[PDB]
């Protein structure tokens, strides 16, 4: 999941 | 007003979001930590009394971290010595204090560096798991009995998830599932074997003299994949004398053929188990509903009873197959998937039966199944005012499905209009959160006929707070592009002024099923950005984003890189002729999925941007990982999507920076979107000769979420986006 | 009108607008040279000038290969073409060699010197070969026969015969070489090194971008105080070679008295046909001694005889300026001359007999001999920097080996205005020398014949630039001193044109400050610091303090077991002496170097001085334990308890972060850094994030000390000037 | 030789  | 909201005041935490979280230890209780204190709450009356005293450990030593209770409530586990790995993951040290006899248990204890641990759902069996092998403890204080023996760092894990099962499938360490009463034992069994490793430095403190390498079995696009077996044991029949038989559930036929993907496993009765399987090419799954067979020792999974769910356009699910709810008698079950005009709504399958039928249907989207009786379905949806950045719950009369209540709709409509729900563990009392457009807002119902019984929190501390700072608003609303609405959301500064011409900051994020626009509450960076530096923050949900059918989430299948950038761009292009934005200074960034839409903006040419900040961005896909680029993008392969790969990187457009600033910033001990990515964008601008601004930040990962660096990304930034805005 | 209205710009310096001509040449006998003309080789006659085609550039069209570089053997019969060239660190390297006939004139295709060799080096006379692949060492007598394998335990990463490990290379040799052919060729020397236990420092390698995981580079290499590589000498004899047995290698030991504890290998210096000098050091680099060794005719053995043993050590500091001196044999290797520091810290040539304990110093004086140049039965000759008692002038001069006051400076007036930076070139016997002048006026090239020094003819005057430069705004230096603690200090200053000391400019200082470092001396450069002075109208300052070169051991072991002290306090003095000098604005002082220089750049503004506004520290050192034992041992001790630990943790970047809150900071580093480590940044840069202090950085992608590469020295020359420019608010 | 090759 590319997320912060 | 006057004070206006500022940096420090976001970074320092002036102005605190008061929560209420709760859990459920049965249907008519719950507990709430008061002021350090264990509470135990009656849901009917609102009493309560103390369930742990604040100081009751003030000699243990340790500090604890979290604790977790049993489900018969006989005793207390406390964790402590906690060290994060990655998302998900962490190791902690853990004790059982006898709550009965008020002690702490001191014999066979559950030893150091723990990976997990977690009760039976009744009782109080415990299964953990450590150096990758399962152990399971029927009583708290007597011997474990080691069920897996196989167990090899980096390289077998038992009970619990890889590197990308816990990122990509599970979302979560735990690959154990208990049976509803605790008899079995379920679980996976990950082979990482021929997986390849990243591998980057770690510098440590500095009296660290030679770095580290880190190592992590980590399938990038394309490479060779974890292979996974299924696992269940009978924790009523366990040995002392002898080891534990684990009896194997082989993946189906259509799953066994190539590489695929275990994705989902819910319980359905005592002795009935459902499994969802992925093929690596993730437009075909399939549920095996499977048996304990008495006589046998076995579990049977009728291929009778397998259920397929596939696509045409895009990939199966949102992110993966939804989970299925199955009714009491486990003969029947309730799950979200895409009708035939690609809206996600509820379907009702039969275990036997092929077909299922749709119990809600229309131009919008079922979040989540949240609680299922006898008598109601419990539901989460976007459909309230056909907005599909609200959310509501619903209850659907099973009966007659004509009969749907909205249960949050017209509770506080000005304040409420995004919620989510927690039931008690039969679901006769339910918390609602409400996260905006105003002040969070929690409270206490009841099922019955689902009166409001009492306000938990209102926030109106935070409330007399705000009363006096200069706050900025949010206008959220749609624009139509070739007959379709796409939503944005604009975070705009005290007193807006629409004869003015303000400067305007792009929050991208827009990977897919994303939605950035929608009726939240919230103070973070673009609130300072907004009250202080009066720029307005917007964002846009354009094609690829969720919540709204296939065809527009299916839009970016196979083509990451194409229309959710060139949508941003083209947003940009309308807000600019909204008025009150000065073309001069439209700026635009993003973390991670965002900073790679953010790269690939600042770099089509499109002249709209003065200047981006991309915080660490993906910069082509086959640096990424397999499930979730795969599931997008296919394999980057000349038979299958290669080219699109070649074509969607940010170094291809490199030359293009030359009319833009740019910030790149990256940790270097980011395990999720590796360092990698970062240096080869800053390679490649340096080979076409672009000046731009760079940050690396030693040893913080994928979150950059240390006090400090945390503070200093978000000060870094704001000196950036200020200089390119002409703000002193 | 005429007037001069161009300025040296930042293109010109990234471009190369503006090239200073060379003139290599490489002498191959005591009357002839190579030089190359368009690529084609020329062979030249030094006494009348005269020169031929020696190798027509399409001799190797038809290779199929591109040509890196050449060697031709010492008896002009072969030559050694090196191409599928590839770096690896400062001075090793991997390529394929192929060797043409040159009386044949046809590539030799029989037993070729495989690919993916090390080091290639022909014999001194003759045509014998040694090279080292997959660190073994290799001998072909003729070019077109067989190899014979000379060592058969090499071994990467842990055992190197014939080459050396990071350090020995980087440190101690400044080579990749380690094989010394002797005089006439009949023996190879060669050390080997075992890396056994030498720890390895690891970093990521991104590589092309179609490289999906990232490579991790594993370098042997020993940080401060960690276990070392160890050492051992072996002398073969090639002439007794044979294709049924293997070669006999016959072990030197080192003397017992480097054998107690851990030591190196400083120095091979051949005497004579049979006769090897080889200096050791010991890990504490304050003690060496230098073992005389003779080949025993009956034995087949070497014998290093106690009574021909020498001694050097200091009370003050190290023992030479990096390491140990090179001796310089007479003729029958009974008599040697070397460079050793005298009664009064100053370093000038000692005559020493092989038999003799002392030695007769030949040269004094309150200045030093910076090199022995070459040596006939007649005279000795030098450079040094003698000459107006200027410390970074270079001048040659020559001494009468039987009367020492007969002392010539061969260079000093052929231009006093426009050289006063020497460097010499002589041919095999010293029959001619090139001499360079370095500056301060345009580099020039000159040809002479020893025997009465009289001047043959200008190889190359730089007129060529010299007509570009006629109506370009061109910086000058100012050269000169400052008395600190009545002591003479020395700085030079690139000016801007049309200079006004009534002006007030802003200043950068340019430091390296490392020790027996240089920074003020009399060379021309065409550089950043010209454009700087050129077109930002910046002057460009450097400063010689406590700890640099060239001017006594009193200066320059004034830092000893003490890095990050005087030198550090000595930039920022010279930076506040040269605002209370009238033309610097107070205001505008910054301050940059890289390396070392990042080092004392970082350490000068962490200081909380407030003299400096800003600063770019390049590839910095933070600290010490991070850097390999060889250099740092040698001015910090061991980093422990019972040494000098306290001092290792004194000394950091890190521990001044919180004062970095007074300035403005570039941190730019390498990412592929061997030498200093990108580590070095990277704890710097966590520091600073830990106090919350906002700096400016920039990390380079696979780049590595030199930041050298194309494109990324452009990028960061382009980066600072934007970061000095916007400190210095210029438009 | 901490020191910028070249
Ligand atoms: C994990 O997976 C690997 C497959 O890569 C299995 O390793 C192979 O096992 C067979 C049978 O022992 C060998 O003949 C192969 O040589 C193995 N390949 C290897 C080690 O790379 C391994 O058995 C699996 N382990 C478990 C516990 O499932
Ligand atoms: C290189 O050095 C290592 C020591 O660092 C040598 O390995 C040792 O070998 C001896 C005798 O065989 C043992 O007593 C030691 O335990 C070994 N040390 C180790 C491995 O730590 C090795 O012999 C050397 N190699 C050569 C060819 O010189
Ligand atoms: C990018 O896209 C085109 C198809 O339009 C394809 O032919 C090309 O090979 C792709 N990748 C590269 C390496 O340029
Ligand atoms: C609330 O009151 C009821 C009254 O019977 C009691 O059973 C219960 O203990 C109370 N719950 C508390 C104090 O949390
Ligand atoms: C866990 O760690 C502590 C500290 O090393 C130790 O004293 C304790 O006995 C360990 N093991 C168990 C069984 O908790
Ligand atoms: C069971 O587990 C392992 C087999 O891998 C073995 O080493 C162990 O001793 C076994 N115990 C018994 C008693 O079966
Ligand atoms: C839990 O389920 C198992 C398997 O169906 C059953 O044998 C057991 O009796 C159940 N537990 C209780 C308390 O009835
Ligand atoms: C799954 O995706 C592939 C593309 O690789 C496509 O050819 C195939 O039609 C899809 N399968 C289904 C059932 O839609
Ligand atoms: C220079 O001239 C002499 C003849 O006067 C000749 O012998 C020699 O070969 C020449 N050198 C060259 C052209 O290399
Ligand atoms: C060196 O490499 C080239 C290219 O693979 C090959 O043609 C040649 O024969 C190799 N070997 C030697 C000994 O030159
Ligand atoms: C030469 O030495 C090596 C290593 O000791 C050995 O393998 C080889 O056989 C030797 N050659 C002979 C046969 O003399
Ligand atoms: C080289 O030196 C050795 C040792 O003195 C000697 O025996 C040999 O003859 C010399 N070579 C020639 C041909 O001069
Ligand atoms: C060499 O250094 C040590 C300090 O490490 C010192 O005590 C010793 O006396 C020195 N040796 C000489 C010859 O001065």
């Amino acid at each position: 999941y590319p997320s912060k | 007003s006057r004070k206006t909201y500022t940096l420090t005041d976001y970074l320092k935490n002036t102005y605190r979001l008061k929560l209420y979280s709760l859990r459920w230890i049965s249907d008519h209780e719950y507990l709430y930590k008061q002021e350090n204190n264990i509470l135990v709450f009656n849901a009917e009356y609102g009493n309560s009394s103390v369930f742990l005293e604040n100081s009751t450990f003030d000699e243990f030593g340790h500090s604890i971290n979290d604790y977790s209770i049993s489900p018969d409530g006989q005793f207390i586990l406390l964790e402590y010595n906690y060290v994060k790995q990655w998302r998900h993951s962490y190791t902690a040290s853990y004790d059982i204090y006898d709550l009965n006899k008020r002690q702490l248990i001191t014999e066979e204890r559950i030893p150091n560096n723990t990976q997990w641990v977690t009760w039976s759902p009744v009782g109080h069996k415990l299964a953990y798991v450590w150096n990758n092998d399962i152990y399971v403890k029927i009583e708290p204080n007597l011997p474990s009995y080691r069920i897996t023996w196989t167990g090899k760092e980096d390289i077998i894990y038992n009970g619990i998830t890889d590197w990308v099962y816990e990122e990509e499938v599970f979302s979560a360490y735990s690959a154990l599932w208990w049976s509803p009463n605790g008899t079995f034992l379920a679980y996976a069994q990950f082979n990482d074997t021929e997986v390849p490793l990243i591998e980057y430095s770690f510098y440590s403190d500095e009296s660290l003299q030679y770095p580290k390498t880190v190592r992590v079995p980590y399938p990038k696009a394309g490479a060779v994949n974890p292979t996974v077996k299924f696992f269940v044991v009978n924790t009523d029949s366990l040995s002392s004398v002898t080891n534990a038989t684990s009896i194997q559930i082989t993946a189906p036929a259509s799953m066994l053929i190539g590489d695929h993907y275990l994705c989902d496993v819910t319980w359905a009765t005592q002795e009935r188990i459902s499994l969802q399987w992925l093929r690596r090419i993730q437009n075909y799954s399939v549920m095996d509903i499977c048996d304990y067979d008495e006589s046998s020792g076995r579990w049977n999974c009728l291929v009778a009873r397998q259920h397929i769910e596939m696509s045409t356009t895009g990939w199966v699910g949102r992110f993966r197959p939804s989970e299925p709810h199955f009714t009491l008698d486990g003969n029947s079950f309730y799950k979200i998937i895409s009708n035939e005009e690609g809206y996600r709504h509820i379907c009702y399958f039969q275990i036997d039966k092929k077909d299922c039928t749709f119990i809600t249907k229309g131009t919008w989207e079922v979040i989540g199944i949240e609680a299922l009786t006898s008598d109601y379905l419990y539901y989460i949806s976007n459909e309230y005012k056909g907005m599909p950045g609200g959310r509501n719950l619903y209850k659907i009369q099973l009966s007659d499905y004509t009969k749907v209540t909205c249960l949050s709709c017209e509770l506080n409509p000005e304040r409420c209009q995004y919620y989510s729900v927690s039931f008690s563990k039969e679901a006769k009392y339910y918390q609602l959160r409400c996260s905006g457009p105003g002040l969070p807002l929690y409270t206490l119902h009841s099922s019955v006929n689902d009166k409001g019984l009492r306000v938990l929190e209102d926030n109106s501390a935070l409330d007399k707070m705000l009363q006096n700072v200069q706050m900025p608003s949010k206008k959220l609303d749609f624009i139509i592009l070739n007959e379709t609405k796409f939503w944005y959301q604009m975070i705009l500064p005290p007193h807006f002024d629409k004869s003015k011409k303000y400067p305007l900051l792009l929050d991208v994020y827009a990977g897919p099923c994303s939605q950035k626009a929608d009726t939240v509450f919230r103070l973070n960076w673009a609130t300072y950005l907004a009250s202080t530096e009066n720029i307005i923050v917007a964002s846009f949900d354009g094609r690829g984003s969720g919540y709204q059918g296939d065809k527009i989430m299916h839009a970016i299948n196979r083509r990451l890189g194409t229309f959710e950038v060139e949508d941003q761009i083209e947003a940009a292009r309308q807000f600019s002729k909204m008025g009150f934005v000065d073309n001069k200074r439209i700026a635009i960034w993003g973390w991670s999925y965002g900073g790679y839409v953010t790269s690939m903006v600042l770099g089509s040419g499109s002249g709209v941007f003065k200047c981006g900040i991309a915080v660490a961005p993906v910069s082509r896909w086959e640096y990424y990982d397999s499930v979730y680029t795969e599931r997008y993008m296919g394999l980057p392969t000349p038979e299958d999507n290669l080219d699109h790969y070649r074509n969607s990187t940010v170094m291809s457009r490199a030359e293009n920076f030359k009319q833009v600033e740019y910030l790149l910033i990256h940790g270097t001990a980011d395990d999720n979107v590796h360092f990698q990515q970062s240096a080869q964008i800053s390679k490649a601008l340096v080979d076409v000769g672009v000046d731009f601004q760079a940050m690396w930040y030693t040893d913080e990962d994928h979150g950059i979420a240390s006090s400090t660096a945390h503070q200093h990304i978000y000060t870094h930034m704001s000196h950036f986006i200020k200089q390119c805005f002409s703000l002193p």
